[PDB]
């Protein structure tokens, strides 16, 4: 999100891609998960798409 | 939506070039 | 950095194949885009806030 | 119909853990009621309650609580056969 | 160099803070400080073995403690609604969302969310999902990371003092967050006084912070809590607090001043100042302190007053210092103006001439040495003219004179009173109109708005905006109204809760874009807006009218306060906009222009 | 030892309301 | 507390006055 707003330019569409093998990156700990989709709706919200 | 680009948003994925491909 | 079968490109080599895949097409098709790369999960840390 | 209960308790249990990761907190305290777990349950219904449960008496719980099961149950075994 | 507070973390003097905050007994809270500032100065006291000249102190925490008191750092600029939009932009919140319209809506209790006046509250359950448990940022990290935001502030820089916000975001939990917020806001709610904490830390810890006017000198001198100051007066190049005035009974002034004669002067309204000179070099300080040398100068060669004020003093005058008001003089007029023109500064007293102090000297000799000190210029220096007077008739006749010169009261002072900084009332009395009861013309005006309350009074309507009605047409109704001025003060917490109630059902949202037809804005517009057919007649106890653009009557009260919410009078019995007209037209601006017979 | 060694962690008058239903069963 | 008083809370409730109540 801090790149996403470091850019100074006109953006139609802003897309994150996420590379990852992992299906339970934050298994150990729940706060981490809940901080993550926070975080996530946050993004969501602001206008970022994530894939 | 469906058959939009993923590299160009709002272009639809042009289909590959077939050439000829006779009946 | 491992691959369940032998001669098979690990998921790193393939994510890169395709991040090179889509700087080519960019460059190509549209070149006023933007495109970044983020790695995570790695011991070097290079960010603004300093994660 | 015991499993299915158990599940959908887990289900609210769930909901009850989503509901206090949000952050919010219960107008009152007595209403709070702690994880559900199926073998805690089992176990202490076993050694607690079991010997009033099984004690059949003269037949007179059988008639009185266990008779539309017990219609339903006869009518689908005559239905299939 | 090694300093204690790079060894302190944050989260400690956080949980210190919330322990004293959450206790209801004052003993609590002292126990806690003690117990805290003992583990501090243990720590001190074993880091330091073998190093002279420890320049070492409580001053990091202290500063924190009491962020109102800080003087080195200069103004944050950041407030509630500057620190809610930074804490929006930088956790990249959506702009519409409910967390930013609860960020910025802070004081509005509609969104039913725990606490609706503390910003701080409302900022800790915001971040409470977005932060960690545990910080890792010390004292010494986080003063020198204010110290940073200030000088970005004071440097026109938004982006620096952007990353630094960022990283102590980034860097800290959410108390720790709420904390700093707090400090940033420089209101802590503690709940125990100044006075018990400068107690805790030392025995005469308040009479030298006032002497000195300074929380670093305060924290190294007086660090050994055995070892104190044998001697403690004003220095020079050091601020000390000014002596205020309490208010003035007018039938017990003699038993006031035992039965001597007294000094009477026509009290000025201009901004109290102190001024330190030593040979060429000039020092300024406001009443808390501050340090104005910038706007008058501190070498004749730059300034506003300085300059011109220099041939002024006399040669054998090296080491002086005064405390004055300063006013804006016309020459046109060749007249002071209330709150061309040019700064007008008038002395009244003298702690400190050459190399004595005259703090402990009787009014006497402190007036003799200022008449003897400099020669006055009208216009940029000159001397208050006090008269002799020792009967409640000359009292009278100068409170009555003050009223037909357009004045702003008198000041009372004993002969005999000494000089003692932060003390209301030992001898200085002010006789205003506004104390004397039944002098002034009460101002009963309609209720057109309300705002949200912040702090204690969070979930109510804490000041309310006021508009008097128009003249209609004979036989018919007012209905329109202009608005005149906004009343937050002078109701009491059950009369307030009172009038809520009673107009809490018919309150209506304020809309910007579609203004109400009955009730038109200037500048400012209420929060919430009130139909006039049902509303209370306020009575509201003003000093003075002076003009105001943010009105569309086009003035405003000085010092507005509430008297009575007025019961038996009809929301139709306000005052009228040609009553308001005659009303400022009567005595050309302030209220009281009727003498005082007894 | 660091800072972690160094730092740790009837009289009354009493008053009665009574409450009593105007309902229609009373 | 067993025994209070309803009437004046903190005091024990005072039994009536029996009086001689001549036994069996
Ligand atoms: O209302 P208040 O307590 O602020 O008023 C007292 C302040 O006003 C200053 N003042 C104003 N006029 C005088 C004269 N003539 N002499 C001394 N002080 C005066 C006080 O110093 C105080 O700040």
């Amino acid at each position: 999100a801090n790149l996403f707003s470091d850019v100074q330019f006109k953006m139609s569409h802003k897309r994150i891609m996420l590379f990852t093998n992992e299906d339970n990156p934050h298994g150990n700990d729940s706060a981490k998960a809940s901080r993550a989709r926070t975080k996530a709706g946050d993004l969501r919200d602001t206008g970022i798409f994530l894939d | 939506c469906p058959g939009e680009s993923l590299i160009n948003p709002g272009f639809k994925s042009k289909k590959p070039a077939g050439g000829v491909d006779f009946d | 950095f491992e691959s369940q079968s032998e001669d098979e490109l690990t998921p790193f080599d393939m994510s890169i194949q395709c991040i090179q895949s889509v700087y080519i097409s960019k460059i190509i098709s549209s070149d006023r885009d933007l495109l970044a790369v983020v790695f995570y999960g790695t011991e070097k840390d290079k960010n603004s806030v300093n994660f | 119909q015991v499993r299915e209960l158990a599940t959908l308790l887990h289900m609210k249990d769930l909901e009850i853990q989503d509901y206090q990761e949000s952050g919010a907190t219960l107008i009152r305290d007595r209403l709070k009621t702690e994880p559900f777990e199926e073998n805690s349950f089992l176990e202490q219904f076993m050694i607690e309650k079991l010997p009033e449960a099984c004690s059949i008496g003269d037949g007179k719980p059988f008639v009185m609580n266990l008779q539309d099961l017990y219609m339903a149950v006869t009518t689908q075994e005559v239905q299939v056969g | 160099s090694q300093t204690v507070a790079s060894h302190v973390p944050f989260a400690d003097l956080c949980s210190t803070l919330e322990r004293i905050q959450k206790s209801k007994g004052r003993a609590e809270k002292i126990r806690h400080f003690r117990e805290f500032l003992d583990s501090w100065r243990k720590f001190h006291d074993a880091l330091h073995k073998n190093h002279k000249d420890v320049t070492d102190s409580f001053y990091p925490a202290m500063r924190l403690i009491l962020p109102q008191l800080e003087r080195e750092r200069m103004a944050y600029g950041i407030k509630e609604t500057m620190l809610a939009k930074l804490y929006i932009e930088l956790l990249n919140l959506p702009r519409d969302g409910k967390d930013a319209l609860k960020l910025l809506n802070y004081r509005t209790p509609t969104g039913t969310h725990g606490d609706a006046g503390d910003f701080a509250m409302i900022a800790y359950f915001v971040l409470k999902p977005r932060c960690l448990q545990k910080g890792s940022l010390t004292i010494q990290q986080v003063n020198d990371l204010l110290d940073s935001i200030a000088s970005n502030n004071s440097a026109k820089r938004k982006d620096l003092i952007k990353k630094s916000l960022l990283q102590l975001i980034t860097q800290s939990s959410a108390l720790e967050q709420k904390w700093l917020i707090r400090m940033i806001i420089k209101d802590l709610k503690l709940g125990v006084s100044q006075q018990t904490i400068f107690s805790v830390f030392h025995n005469d810890a308040a009479e030298l912070h006032n002497v000195t006017t300074d929380l670093e000198k305060v924290c190294r001198q007086l660090h050994d809590p055995s070892v104190g100051l044998s001697d403690i007066s004003i220095t020079l190049f050091s601020a000390f607090k000014p002596m205020l005035a309490a208010i003035a009974d007018i039938e017990h002034i003699e038993k006031d001043m035992k039965h001597q004669s007294f000094y009477i002067e026509t009290k000025l309204d201009g901004e109290r100042m102190q001024m330190h000179k030593d040979g060429d070099v000039y020092k300024y300080f406001s009443r808390n302190g501050y340090n104005y040398t910038d706007q008058f100068g501190a070498s004749p060669t730059e300034g506003s007053l300085t300059p011109f004020i220099h041939n002024a003093f006399k040669a054998d005058i090296q080491i002086c210092i005064l405390d004055g008001e300063m006013m804006a003089y016309n020459p046109n007029t060749q007249t002071f103006m209330q709150k061309d023109l040019q700064t007008c500064y008038c002395v009244f007293d003298v702690l400190m001439v050459n190399n004595k102090k005259l703090g402990h000297e009787t009014l006497r000799k402190r007036y003799e040495i200022l008449s003897s000190i400099f020669t006055p210029i009208p216009g940029r220096i000159e001397i208050v003219q006090k008269t002799q007077a020792h009967t409640k008739n000359e009292v009278i006749d100068a409170l009555n004179e003050a009223i037909d010169k357009r004045e702003e009261g008198i000041m009372v002072k004993q002969p005999l009173s000494i000089y003692k900084p932060d003390k209301r009332g030992e001898g200085w009395l002010k006789i205003k109109p506004e104390y004397v009861s039944g002098l002034m013309d009460e101002l009963d005006i309609l209720i057109v708005g309300g705002y949200w309350g912040k702090g204690s009074r969070g979930g109510m309507m804490s000041h309310f905006l006021c508009a008097v009605a128009e003249k209609p047409p004979p036989g018919e109704k007012p209905s329109v109204f202009h608005t005149l001025s906004r009343v937050g003060s002078g109701c009491t917490m059950k009369e307030l809760y009172d009038l809520g109630l009673k107009l809490a059902k018919y309150w209506k949202p304020f809309h910007r874009k579609a203004p109400p037809s009955s009730i038109l804005c200037g500048t400012e517009k209420p929060e919430v807006y009130i139909e006039p057919c049902n509303s209370v007649i306020v009575q509201i106890k003003a000093a003075e009218i002076v003009p105001s653009d943010m009105y569309k009557t086009g003035c405003t009260l000085r010092f507005p306060r509430i008297e009575k919410i007025r019961d038996d009078k009809e929301w139709h019995e306000c005052m009228t906009l040609d009553d308001l007209e005659q009303l400022r037209g009567k005595a050309s601006g302030k209220l009281a222009s009727k003498h005082l017979y007894i | 030892s660091g800072w972690e060694s160094y730092y740790k962690t009837y009289s009354g008058r009493d008053s009665l309301i009574f409450l009593v239903d105007a309902s229609k069963a009373m």
